[PDB]
């Protein structure tokens, strides 16, 4: 409950008086408070968008090193130069013509042959992986908003044993899901993958714990050495001249130099690309939307036949305004009643106690039979001046609240 | 005796339908992804089922995965004598913070 | 194409140390989480330990906590299991297992399953 | 001569009848052969463009790492956040706001302040130094074409003890030089250093043993951390955020991570720039330009009072054509009759021996008095058929030749 | 701020060896060639050795050819001079000197001049 | 007596122009760059003149370096009592492939 109230992008969706179906849109890092007449308030929020089954397409090298380098020169009209490791696929070579003459060991003036090779090794590489739409999985956290401890909950750790919380996973080939919320009934779900993304035109790119989603055309035009798919041992690197260049050639040699690391150049290029989390062979996302169609007829109210809490309450905190105009109050019930219904309402006239506004923690219920419990309550007050009323009879407390 | 309880042995004639169910709690099976493993005699374990109903590329479709509440079940429609092995259900337990296997089920 | 090669087994007197090692080839060892699973001859499988893709988190079974130390050297793509104070019940074949995930998220552990296994190394404690 | 007559960029400048001035263009890796009527042939070539005493202006960092990441946040309406390291200029921080509330350790909902710092350390940097005409110095080599051993000279080594090879140096504030060429007179050199290049619009840049000449405005607009000049110990870096980024911030933390190395990104931007050498605090160039004027009236022929070589010559090599159509011939002289003028010409009519074409090695003179001396010549023949005639009398040398 | 600290010199016997060291700081040591110059007490200066930026070129004075050996470790920015088979005449105050050039060209040795000097280290050969 | 020879001792009255010269061959001073060094009594050598006409930053214009022929000269216009020291010339010898110093000249 705390996570929902703290989230900025929080949408309040309401159902019907006796309706069964409502629609929502679940956004990543956002909560959706769902209210219904005479039904408990449930929170729906997307927690995890994850992709799987990613086949490697191509790997680019962005940091290299050369070794085992040599040069071979020949006089003009002595044929093309030749080195032993020229045909080796682990070597990059460059044929060139250098000036030879009488003082340089030849018998005729002209341009003689010259070849320089160097063995290619790759320090670090990046890899782009394919993404298919069927390998999509969403995780949705369903929580009951206000069962007298929901103010102690801020995250998902503990959702397994908590009966008032249930999580469900949705794939494009399995959109329906049902989750029971313990004593508050059970929720229905029929979700629709709604992340605008052309997976047929996207690659999952990783480079040194930094990962993005890139376009296929941009990925195919990267000027770096590459090899298709993947290989164990040593693969044959294509386009090895992208990281190694040959400078001015002397009489019988040529210089061979590796280019600097292209990591910062790619980070500069991918400044606008969408970032992705990588967990092993899967890919986790922080973007996402889901069009779910709730079935809420099976949502029951917990304290139907319970009595009202007869003993006296006490405020543990001064009520505060949320980022949504609502109020959070934390009351302490000193009575040893068993499960009782919390008297909680708002009134503008203390004589008639006519209910104004509504409760966000719909139909609050105490469930502890020990003394001095605690409970958080969220109220939707009317505009202007009104009173927060908690308890019955003499020792009920009031607290004046003004809302803009 | 162990965190996940599956029956120790099930036998079935070839061609029969056999089910192997292991039960746990809400901390391990009720929420987390149950995985099944096949261990042929003298062989290292082999991934049979992942994400609690899925088959890896290579596993014949005679094997099906199922989960319900806090108990997952394995399935073999058309058992063949090349499938006589030990089957282990396993998952992560969130209350223990420990990955747990089952007792194992020897199939004949 | 994925291969896991465990080595370091043998016979050992009770009370002394031992360090199994598993060499990985065919994948990015620095990108995945890894497991140890031991199995006594004729007994069931017993999970031992897991280590995340970068050694950030380590979880141990209660039967080995305080005695076994899992570790990884992403440089040479090898996996280690430092076992000390060995008892008789530790007699088992020790497999290293490639987890399908790297355990980099809160939800990786619930989604965790063991993708590939090794052929195993036997560690007997005779007395 | 060999290095001059084997070069590809070899211009041929001609003098006058008794003229005293000729114009030349001196570029790197090139030679200018200056011929004149009844004057010895001299070679001019620019060998060293070097800069020194450059003023360090600004140094950019292209690889970095962080340390000591600390954070501090405060509740809404509880004031701004503060860290002790927020004032330290070696640390870089970022103000930000993040949602806080009742489950996050605060008494009122809303957004609160948050600051996260990190110690800024730079792995590698690059430096841009300024160049002024008070820093330039050109070195020109002045050699004599045809002193009977320049046919075995291939480089500058040993030019000090060789009187037929002189070395001069030119600065923009001292654009003139004069030197003696042994028994061949002396040469003057008036050069324009303004026409060299435009070195008020460029910086000299050093980055990890690689060095370029880059534009002044391209160097200012580099988006990297920078200081002015240099400083011992630790200087003050400006705009540290070019390599340090602040990722998603939780309720009490903020992830600090540095970008990849930008060395390869700078290399790709320096494709069209001129590459330079580094020799300590001096900078060395291999791409320049020089317009100069040659004072040749003080050039003189070595001894003309000599007698014609009466002994018999013999070819040592087979005559080969140069890249510029000229023919090099090496001969052996069996005579012991002191120094003598070498009779060498080209005659299309073998009966009258009327000279056609010209010699590039004007007035060759055997200076040795021992038997079997070697001398290499160069001839500029006429197009078509012509006879190479070396020597006099019966044993004279004849070699047929054709030029396209 | 430039500074060079000579160290490693005391009193030594003839026929034995000695290794000196010059600690460099305040400049890119791997970029500049470096020299050794010794001075006998009350005598003139005598150049000893030179080593280029990448340590590929070395030149020694005719008196120490084959007996001394200059070397450098660009990583730690230090300069080594291995003097063995000493004599009584080698007693001098030894300075290391920074050269304005890195000796990376044919024209470096002519343009060379010693930029910054150290402070000395009194080496004495007694018998 | 040495590859380069300068006078062993020269003396000038304070406030007067004094010159010191060392001469070599065409292989050391003729082509290569001559440099000067001032060694104050009981001190380390100090680079005085480089490139045979140039003063390092900090050296006053009282000092001046020249080079004519195969012999470079040092100049001290308006001597002061703080200049009494030993003065050495030196450069690279191309025929010897050995850097050489001058004999030195104690100024008084």
């Amino acid at each position: 409950m705390i996570r929902c109230i703290g989230v900025s992008n929080r949408d309040f969706v309401e159902g019907m008086s006796g309706g069964t179906w409502v629609d929502v849109v679940l956004e990543h890092g956002g909560c959706v408070t769902v209210m219904a007449q005479d039904k408990p308030t449930v929170d729906i929020e997307l927690v995890t968008t994850t992709v799987s089954n990613m086949a490697e397409v191509r790997s680019y090298c962005y940091e290299a090193s050369i070794s085992d380098m040599a040069s071979d020169s020949r006089c003009p009209t002595q044929g093309e130069a030749y080195l032993d490791k020229q045909s080796d696929t682990q070597y990059v070579c460059k044929r060139t013509l250098v000036n030879r003459g009488w003082g340089t060991g030849c018998l005729e003036w002209g341009k003689g042959s010259l070849v320089t090779c160097a063995k290619f090794a790759c320090s670090k590489k990046m890899t782009g992986k394919s993404i298919q739409p069927e390998n999509l999985e969403y995780r949705i956290m369903l929580s009951v908003h206000g069962s007298q401890h929901s103010g102690m909950i801020v995250n998902d750790t503990g959702h397994e044993t908590d009966e008032n919380r249930a999580k469900v996973e949705i794939t494009p080939n399995s959109p329906r899901a049902e989750a029971t919320l313990g004593g508050f009934g059970s929720l229905g779900l029929d979700c629709e993958p709604r992340t605008g993304l052309d997976f047929s035109d996207l690659y999952y790119l990783t480079m040194n714990n930094k990962h993005w989603l890139v376009h296929k055309e941009w990925f195919h035009d990267i000027p770096l050495p590459w090899h298709a798919g993947a290989d164990t041992g040593t693969p044959h690197w294509n386009n090895k001249e992208a990281l190694v260049e040959f400078k001015d050639a002397h009489a019988k040699r040529q210089t061979v130099v590796v280019l600097g690391s292209q990591e910062g150049a790619v980070h500069t290029a991918l400044a606008g690309a969408l970032e992705a989390e990588m967990d092993g062979a899967k890919g986790r996302l922080s973007s996402g939307h889901l069009k779910c169609r709730l079935k809420m007829d099976k949502l029951r109210l917990k304290g139907v036949s319970y009595s009202l809490c007869t003993a006296a309450f006490t405020f543990t905190k001064i009520p505060a305004e949320t980022l949504h105009g609502t109020v959070t109050v934390e009351v302490q019930y000193a009575g040893t009643d068993g499960p009782c219904k919390v008297p909680a309402q708002m009134a503008v006239d203390m004589q008639t106690l006519t209910p104004v506004g509504r409760l966000i923690t719909a139909n609050p219920v105490i469930t502890e039979s020990t003394e001095n419990s605690k409970m958080m309550l969220e109220l939707d007050p009317p505009f202007g001046d009104s009173y927060i009323v908690i308890g019955v009879g003499e020792k009920k407390i009031t607290h004046h609240w003004h809302r803009s | 005796q162990s965190v996940l309880t599956q029956p120790p042995s099930v036998s079935a004639a070839p061609g029969q339908k056999v089910t192997i169910s292991c039960s746990g709690s809400s901390s391990n099976i009720g929420n987390n992804y149950v995985s099944w493993y096949q261990q042929l005699p003298g062989t290292a374990p082999k991934l049979l089922i992942y994400d609690s109903n899925k088959r890896p590329s290579g596993i014949p479709d005679r094997f099906s995965g199922s989960k319900s509440g806090t108990s997952a079940t394995l399935g073999i429609t058309g058992l063949q004598t090349g499938d006589e092995a030990d089957y282990y259900c396993g998952t992560w337990d969130s209350s223990l913070s420990v990955w747990v296997f089952g007792g194992g089920t020897k199939l004949t | 194409e994925v291969q896991l090669v465990e080595s370091g087994g043998g016979v050992v007197q009770p009370g002394r140390s031992l360090r199994l090692s598993c060499a990985a080839s065919g994948f990015t060892f620095s990108s995945y989480a890894m497991h140890w699973v031991r199995q006594a001859p004729g007994k069931g499988l017993e999970w031992v330990a897991v280590i995340s893709y970068d050694g950030s988190n380590k979880y141990y079974a209660d039967s080995v906590k305080g005695r076994f130390t899992i570790s990884r050297d992403n440089s040479k793509s090898t996996l280690y299991l430092q076992m000390n104070n060995l008892r008789a019940e530790d007699t088992a074949v020790y497999y290293c297992a490639r987890d399908h995930l790297g355990w980099s998220s809160i939800w990786s552990a619930p989604e965790s399953f063991l993708d590939y296994w090794g052929q195993g190394t036997l560690v007997t404690v005779s007395s």
